[PDB]
């Protein structure tokens, strides 16, 4: 019942995403076309204002006299289809037999992706990422050694019971999903949907998940998503007793059908911790190298 | 009992096969996807966007890493001075490492097409002057004077209004594609030079400052094209994380 | 024919072409990608936008 | 009819006579929630004028040796007008924006600042410098309010990751010769369609100085920039009690 | 000798697979299926169904562990005084632990919709009264008095012929799909608070008993989905089953 | 005390707006709630000790002796079902054989 | 399609989607179910329905 | 579980078999070709000079 | 178990074995077992010319 | 900070040396009378 006329003529409820832009196919290149000399004045193609913000509309058909040019190279390598379907290394399990890390025949490994520079890097180009995934474990000895040794592979998702030992009960995998392997057959390799309750991964998260004051205690909380915590993955050997093979876990990450949003500048100092963008700042390092005199290279 | 013969790539794991796997989760439907905007289909819409060339890597200490993004037009004896020289080449190690051009590029391996070059001044709307920006192909040495410079492709820039000039360093190559060049026999792949000279003189008037800045940003065009994809090599990383 | 349309990009203008040999979508290859592009969303992002030849700033 | 602009929204107006244009982000007008996209049940609020308009923060000065200033968002309203006690009032929120930096001065001034949004501008630290220690930047630091912090190492961004392929993102440039104003229109950006706005940032707002001020003894040594922004298409959601943190 | 390659994932026993195994029993037709009622085709048909949420969960020894079922109501000096609290999280180690919806969604890691909570007054036919069943949304403290808590949702029950109100929880997050809640990080997830309070007071004539009990009891509505299953944490074993 | 549920919504208890649901039943059902494979038996084959030191055992098939799958199908009064059993022998240790 | 109808649901009203490569129906895979839900039947088992506006006891 | 059965000449590496093998670079597109002149189509026009 | 490594020009040679060159990230890679059947790949025409 | 709450133009100096600042109509009442110090505050239109 809408009868005044500043509700009438109102934007008010426009859920459309109105958009000045279209996306074009480019499979390839674009092509030259042949260009001569100009003589004129008034139209200046080469001067520009960057203060605008936006990019040059220049081309070298205005700029240089030109050949035709078909081009027939691809752009199809540049997606991010091609760019991230490129197994990369994620994490890496020891299961020694000693020492202080593991030595009680399980391992916990919580989720992150953000313990090897490589594919980290890769993936911190975006601020939002949604994808399937394809998980690959290569298990074997430090040595490199592969060894007829029985494993299991439980992913623990958030609120199910962890494991204490190897012989919790927790391992019994009755809803949790589970994969059993032996060493002597080639990597397990399991694919995994998009499991968040948002609609994209986020590797940066400007803010605090809870609410209250934030002080000098609690302080860790700033960056932490929730929605990004997937779980626990565990491994233990499967046995009523102890090994005597150590072993080492690699995890091998794919990305399938990729959508990526928001690109950031890409990172030229070194990581130090996991999902905390923190440097040192007393050897802050250009991200290119240097000369000595600008006139000489 | 469907007879087969087991051939060689059996029980291999490759890293780039776009093959089938098990799902661990049956009728799983994942969140329905939203409208974020930015939504990034292929990389080069980001080889296309103008970022900072710093030219003048000159500094190493800390406070000085701003001095690394503009380089100085003061005012000279009028005598067609050189004022900056940079090489064209983006996967090189200069000025380019500050671009995403030249951060993607170290993702692959060979490239073609044509670059931007985009020079702003950064002075006084009282300063006034003319520069000549010159690319000088392969084979050419480095230019001792201008006059040997004007021979290769360049442009005049007369400062105004528009406080910006783009030099388009066209694709000129024996090559379809070309490779990341660096010392000694991969100098097969020079793109070339890019040399800024004072055509007349940087002019001031009184009160004005008598020094200015120029700040470039490099991009490239719609028929650029990366290929063979690969890892990065200009950028390392001490182990132990965390 | 019969399988869940439970992949990350359904409910997405691009179509893909792939290989798949269970029910579950997000099991199947990573395809085929259209090839479009929108690089005047990044480079170009003005309302009032500007030709080759115009000078931008009247 | 570039180089002036009248932007009108509610019961404020913003002249400029020294404009370049209007940057919109990532060619996305801001808008409201689709039906297909919303989760929430509760019908929002969408209050239309005394929250859509211009609010001014405070002034930076430019001085020769600044490094640079960011304001963190919607932080920089959450104690200034009635969009800030909804905000208190309410859990969720959704609103684009429009920033709108002013520097003014002579045509014997010269100088640039690179005006950028970078979402999700999460904060680093120094890790005492040696990089043994995972400390945590202060709240203090994190989410500064419309005073704004300023940044200790610029060229890093105080994150890591370098200035110069900041113009990825939304930008404009002040060039004191071309212009004093900077324009930039912010959509919605955030993986979901509602959050809150006393936790989370959307996004952060750099003001860095790439060239250096410059002018001779004479001149007038004060140069303010002063930033100057309103919501668009806001909405809120879920009402309870008003809390500030 | 049809040449294949096998890839990895083979000699895998993933428990999740949806395969074909060998049988062992050919040609075995089983027993013919017979009317039984109460086929269960959804476990969101059993989330529908309001079982017992046990507010007063305060005792702890065997006796009063009927105590735990329903909570009291007295008369009070007509402040507007609280009689309970409780979160409306279901996943979450509390009063809703005792009811089906709180143990099926033990079996998931993620849930959507909307919640009721339905109070049942145990009284006397000539008692009377009123009460304010409040819904604070997240963010929201404890209330520390009436008129906080007024500002969120809401309900005002009259006592009368019918002893039942159902208090709505709706749907408010910012996400589509919400997780287990619990101390820490994952209190981003949190659905809120339900406080209870006193409007007018429990008035009684003589004769009538001073006190009654009131009986909770939560469900969900057609709305309501889970997702992403797994197994069950607030419920353990002792090993050695016999 | 009619002993139904509540048939109330919740566009009839607050001010309500248009959600269009995608949110999909299919992982509710028994088929997916089920068809996940859990332990129901353990059966050692020692060389020596009291269980079963002759080289072969026999157990008895009920799948009420670990508690994860019990409490799961113990949800229901009757059941109708195909199953899949599957075997995975090991050492202790859980050491591979030639065996 | 030559193959015995010899599993716990031949005769049952749901229909299945099922990949098999023997004769025996019970070896075949699990399936996609139907999608369909019956919470009158435990929620409101009532011979006398009444409306959500009607308040019940008259 | 498609039942299958190996049979001899598996796991065996014929340097004279036409098969198959998997890429190591998806949505490679190469170089195009120009025309280069002297393409030689078979060694019997090498056999009659 | 091996792991087969191409390495193109630009990218960076491993130094040593634990080397974080080898995550192969981008680079392609091939892990194997010397008791299974020989590796196998197919390649493109991979040169700028 | 506190006056921009209110209605405000923002006039940068320039080519066109004027700015108009229009004071809306914002009164309870259809017309005004002239205030002045007591009662007659209650016509009062504002402050610029
Ligand atoms: C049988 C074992 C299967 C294991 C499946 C593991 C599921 C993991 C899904 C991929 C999660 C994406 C990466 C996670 C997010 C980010 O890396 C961090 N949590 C946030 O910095
Ligand atoms: C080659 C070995 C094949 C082994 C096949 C075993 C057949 C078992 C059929 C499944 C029986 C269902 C479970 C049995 C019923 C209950 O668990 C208990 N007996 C009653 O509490």
């Amino acid at each position: 019942g809408d009868r005044v006329a500043d509700v009438i003529e109102s934007s008010i409820g426009d859920s459309v995403s109105r958009a000045l832009t279209q996306a074009l196919p480019a499979p390839t290149g674009q092509n030259t076309q042949v260009s001569s000399h100009r003589l004129d004045t008034g139209e200046v193609p080469a001067l520009q204002a960057a203060e605008i913000g936006a990019s040059s509309n220049t081309s070298d058909e205005s700029m240089i006299e030109t050949r035709c040019v078909l081009n027939s190279h691809s752009t199809a390598e540049t997606t991010l289809d091609s760019f991230f379907s490129r197994a990369g290394l994620v994490g890496e399990i020891d299961l020694p037999l000693e020492g202080t890390t593991n030595p009680n025949g399980y391992a916990n490994w919580d989720i992150d992706i953000t313990g090897y520079a490589q594919m980290r890097r890769k993936v911190e180009l975006f601020t939002y990422m949604r994808f399937d995934a394809e998980f690959t474990f290569v298990a074997c000895t430090p040595t490199g050694q592969v060894v007829p040794q029985l494993l299991q592979y439980m992913f623990v998702p958030p609120g199910a019971p962890k494991p204490e030992s190897r012989e919790s009960l927790a391992w019994q995998t009755a809803t949790n999903p589970s994969v059993f392997v032996k060493l002597t057959d080639p990597p397990a390799q399991v694919s995994v949907p998009f499991m968040s309750p948002a609609s994209a991964y986020q590797w940066f998260y400007d803010g605090y998940p809870t609410f209250g004051e934030h002080k000098q205690e609690k302080d860790l909380e700033y960056g932490a998503c929730p929605n990004n915590m997937m779980g626990t993955f565990s491994v233990r050997t499967v046995g009523s007793s102890k090994s005597k093979y150590p072993l080492v876990v690699r995890i091998y990450m794919r990305m399938k059908h990729v959508r990526a949003w928001i690109p950031r500048p890409m990172r030229n100092q070194n990581y130090l911790f996991k999902a905390n963008p923190n440097y040192a700042g007393n050897s802050i390092k250009p991200t290119g190298t240097s000369r000595s005199a600008i006139t000489t290279l | 009992g469907f007879p087969t013969e087991l051939k060689p790539g059996t029980n291999q794991f490759l890293t780039t096969d776009d093959g089938v796997s098990a799902p661990i989760l049956p009728n799983f439907h994942p969140t329905p996807c939203i409208h974020i905007p930015g939504e990034v289909r292929n990389l080069l819409e980001l080889c296309q966007v103008e970022t900072i060339l710093e030219v003048n890597n000159v500094p190493t200490n800390a406070t000085s890493l701003m001095e690394r993004l503009r380089f100085p037009v003061s005012a000279q004896a009028g005598k067609g001075e050189l004022c900056a020289v940079f090489r064209a080449d983006p996967g090189r190690d200069g000025p380019w490492q500050s671009t995403m051009l030249g951060q993607l590029c170290g993702y692959y391996t060979q490239w073609s097409g044509s670059l931007e070059v985009t020079f702003m001044f950064t002075g006084s709307f009282m300063a006034t002057g003319k520069m000549l920006i010159a690319y000088t192909p392969p084979g050419g040495p480095l230019p001792k004077d201008r006059a040997t410079a004007m021979l290769g492709t360049h442009v005049i820039w007369d400062f105004g209004l528009q406080s910006s000039v783009t030099l388009v360093i066209p694709w000129i190559s024996n090559t379809h594609y070309r490779a990341h060049a660096r010392d000694g026999v991969f100098d097969y792949y020079t793109t070339g030079l890019v040399s800024i000279w004072y055509q007349t003189n940087y002019v001031v008037p009184i009160g004005a400052p008598n020094t200015a800045y120029i700040i470039a940003l490099a991009a490239a065009q719609k028929n650029f094209t990366m290929k063979l994809c690969k890892d990065t090599s200009h950028i390392l990383q001490t182990a132990s994380i965390q | 024919s019969h399988e869940n349309s439970n992949s990350a990009t359904e409910g997405s203008t691009i179509n893909y072409t792939t290989i798949n040999y269970y029910k579950d979508s997000y099991a199947a290859t990573a395809g085929k990608q259209s090839l479009k592009q929108d690089p005047d969303k990044f480079a170009n992002p003005v309302k009032d936008i500007f030709t080759e030849m115009a000078a931008p700033l009247k | 009819s570039d180089r002036v602009a009248q932007l009108t929204i509610g019961n404020s107006t913003i002249t400029t006579q020294e404009a370049a244009n209007i940057i919109v982000g990532y060619g996305e007008w801001p808008s409201y929630c689709s039906d297909d996209d919303a989760t929430a049940v509760d019908k929002p609020t969408r209050p239309d004028v005394s929250v859509n308009r211009f609010y001014t923060l405070d002034t930076k000065l430019w001085e020769k040796s600044s490094k640079g200033w960011y304001w963190k968002f919607p932080d920089v309203l959450t104690e200034t007008g009635v969009f800030g006690q909804n905000a208190q009032f309410h859990y969720l929120y959704r609103s684009g924006f429009c920033i709108h930096v002013q520097c003014n001065a002579s045509k014997f001034h010269q100088g640039a600042l690179l005006v950028a949004i970078l979402p999700e501008y999460v904060i680093g630290t120094v890790a005492g410098g040696t990089g043994t220690e995972d400390s945590h930047p202060p709240y203090k630091q994190t989410q500064p309010g419309a005073d704004g912090f300023e940044l200790q190492h610029p060229y890093v961004l105080d994150a890591g990751i370098p200035i110069s392929q900041l113009t990825v993102c939304h930008h404009q440039r002040i060039n004191l010769r071309t212009n004093n104003c900077a324009t930039i229109i912010v959509p919605y950006m955030n993986t979901l369609p509602f959050d809150s706005a006393l936790n989370h940032c959307n996004f952060g707002l750099l003001v860095v100085p790439i060239s250096p001020l410059d002018f001779d003894q004479g001149a007038t040594p004060v140069i303010p920039i002063t930033i100057t922004l309103a919501p668009m298409c806001s909405e809120f959601a879920g009402l309870r009690q008003a809390v500030t943190q």
